[PDB]
């Protein structure tokens, strides 16, 4: 079980997160700086977010040994995922929040019926509060319940390049990111983030309380910023390379605006239409719960 | 067998234009 | 399955097989194995396959 | 003698395997192994093409 | 074989017919340059048993590159465990732990 | 050489004796209890034993590297031995008791002519007193010299299930042994006892003296009882299995009487006619010398 560590499940250290800065790994805090910010004459307003309708898909138990945690990490960051929004996997998960259910979430991220001995997991109460909230994403696709997209992205930007006087205020000028590069760097970081066990960071974002939370948000303010950037890459429209001195540089065109497609079909990772339907309803939950 | 001789060789190079295949690989 | 431990180019499928045949919870193997009912002569000997 | 039961060379079994192939998914790497590396794990490879 | 929605309302009580369900999990998507579509397929029938019963594994094809395709299963750790005989007469498991 | 340890060659510990109680080995003392005893209305009288004629076969030295120790252990306990009573091996052995002979008994149980360096053995004096007595068994088969059988077995029984007030007195009621079972247990224990290096237990049963002997008989009273039981199995006539609760049980029909054949052709080990000729003349020597 591992019970739960007080101060997070992310303070354990068995499973952490390191972006591979080429031949040598690093920490998310250490990577953010290699990037600078260019203020352009465009402005976004921080728009309020609507509440999420409470109606997570009912319990079914088809027998699949569903890799729910693996599926989640794949769509947001994964390189060209397929059938991400199919209905069967989530429905199975929602069974989890149920008081008294022989169905334990494996530590490795695989869900089971009944149990096992050889495999340690997360105590049933930690997962109960988790699936209470991320089961809802399941039906994000329905015509009626479906979430926005062209507007949640007014938040992505403040975090990635949000100046402190800017996230203190409401409006931030449209920025333009640019950082050093190794050519295959955009895909390379996206290939890397896929294995962070992003389950651990979320299954504890619903279990931590009033003080343990105040300390959690003030430390992992990076581990969040990271997956936000890699995600904001697929969305922004034009990638321009600058050849200076003996250096080479990647510019991400606009941090805060949904172009609606492409980014660079070759220079980065792309988002299908069944991705904007997903990544959107995702951010609508983590953001709200986050703040 | 009778007279000791000497021969010569040169490593050959073989290439064709990249052919067309109708079978798919990954999902 | 598991007899094809390292003979499939399916890179993903090759993973779970090795993991399950590692956790000491399962042990696969074919051939002439040791038995309790052994050397018991019934005109001819009892072996376990 | 009475001879109630008759003997056989190889056992049959009640539960068998079936497959539905997709005749457009071929890998371009023709792998190879030894002959005893082939025999033991051989027909099981040609059931999971 | 395709049936009709009028025959599904007149079929005899004890006469069991078979109606096939389309899998289609592994199917290559169309190329970037091709004609679009206009308001397509409507499906009318759904099983609620559910039908997914006997499957050792499903779709043994790798998705690019080193990962499983969405919704693919592997053989269970039970058909890959040769146990030992009883302390007397029949087959027992490993056992666990 | 190893010289000789005072207090036995069996107090050395390099070579001991452990019956394999299934997955876990044990000690002979620990095994005897799993068996209980059923007194039936039959009685045997302890009959006195005749002396053994002194006329061991003369010395020949055919060159064979004879495994005399291996042959002995095979006939008494071995599973379906063949040609056990053939003349050539023993004749070679009798050369051993001879003062000043280049012929040393290997520790491992193989007899040699002259010697070797790489192999340590038993000092010539320990073997001299040994072969003085067990060479005689060799000719046990001869029409004139041949030993009894239908009567030595009035001793086997007292030892296997001999109550202490019974081996104190003379007569013991015919018993019926029964103990827990694992199905292939009778053959399994018989397969196991064959490797005890029973040479060691005998080559010192003729070298130990007045006090060292009093201590030897009072300790190995089990290592003897063991090979006695396994031997008394082949002889008793009917093996009946009792199916109680979830248990299974083997009953050995009569501990004290030579049925003359079979035991169970399948459930146990069987004795040919050239076995009763052998095992009999064996017990006629160990018993006499033993007491």
């Amino acid at each position: 079980m591992l019970q739960q560590p007080t101060g997070g499940y992310t303070t354990l250290e068995q499973f952490a997160f390191t972006i591979r800065n080429d031949g040598t790994n690093a920490t998310p805090t250490q990577f953010l700086q290699l990037l600078s910010y260019e203020a352009t004459e465009n402005e976004l307003v921080k728009k309020t977010i609507p509440t999420p309708e409470t109606h997570l898909p009912s319990a079914r138990n088809v027998p699949g040994n569903v890799y729910i945690e693996d599926a989640i990490t794949q769509a947001l960051f994964g390189i060209s995922a397929q059938n991400v929004n199919a209905h069967g996997y989530f429905s199975r998960l929602s069974a989890l929040a149920l008081p008294n259910t022989s169905a334990r979430l494996g530590l490795d991220g695989v869900i089971y019926n009944s149990e096992t001995i050889n495999i340690p997991f997360y105590d049933p109460a930690a997962v109960a509060n988790f699936a209470a909230t991320y089961a809802k994403l399941g039906n994000a696709s329905t015509p009626r319940y479906r979430a926005d997209m062209i507007d949640i992205y007014a938040h992505v930007g403040l975090e990635l390049a949000g100046t402190d006087a800017e996230r203190a205020a409401g409006v931030m000028p449209v920025k333009r990111a640019k950082f050093d590069s190794w050519e295959g760097s955009l895909i390379s970081l996206s290939r890397d983030v896929v294995n962070w066990k992003i389950l651990a960071f979320l299954i504890d974002l619903c279990s931590l309380e009033g003080e343990a939370l105040r300390a959690f948000k003030t430390r992992n303010r990076d581990v969040f910023r990271m997956m936000l950037f890699i995600m904001s890459t697929a969305v922004a429209a034009n990638v321009v390379n600058r050849k200076v001195t003996k250096r080479v540089d990647r510019v991400l065109e606009y941090i805060g605006v949904n172009s609606m497609r492409t980014a660079g079909r070759t220079a980065t990772i792309t988002y299908d239409l069944s991705r904007h339907e997903f990544a959107a309803k995702f951010l609508q939950l983590t953001f709200t719960r986050w703040n | 067998a009778k007279i000791a001789t000497a021969s010569s060789a040169r490593q050959t190079d073989v290439e064709k234009p990249a052919d067309v295949t109708f079978t798919i690989e990954n999902v | 399955p598991a007899l094809l431990r390292d003979f499939t180019q399916v890179n993903w499928l090759n993973r779970d097989i090795t993991n399950m045949l590692q956790q000491a919870g399962t042990k696969y193997g074919l051939g002439l194995t040791e038995t309790r009912l052994d050397y018991v002569r019934l005109v001819k000997t009892i072996v376990g396959h | 003698l009475s001879d109630d039961f008759k003997q056989i060379s190889d056992p049959k079994g009640y539960l068998t395997y079936s497959v539905k192939y997709e005749d457009q998914f071929t890998k371009k790497d023709k792998l190879r192994a030894s002959e005893a590396d082939d025999r033991i794990v051989g027909p099981t490879v040609n059931l999971f093409k | 074989q395709h049936v009709d929605a009028e025959s599904i309302m007149t079929a005899p009580k004890g006469k069991l017919f078979h109606l096939q369900f389309m899998d289609g999990l592994l199917r290559p998507e169309p190329s970037a340059f091709d004609p679009p579509a206009s308001g397509e397929d409507m499906r009318l029938i759904y099983p609620l048993q559910p039908i997914s019963v006997a499957r050792s594994m499903r779709a043994i094809v790798n998705h690019n590159e080193v990962d499983r395709p969405r919704g693919a299963v592997a053989p269970s750790s039970y058909e890959m465990d040769t146990g030992t005989l009883s302390r007397n007469g029949d087959l027992l498991y490993s056992p666990v732990a």
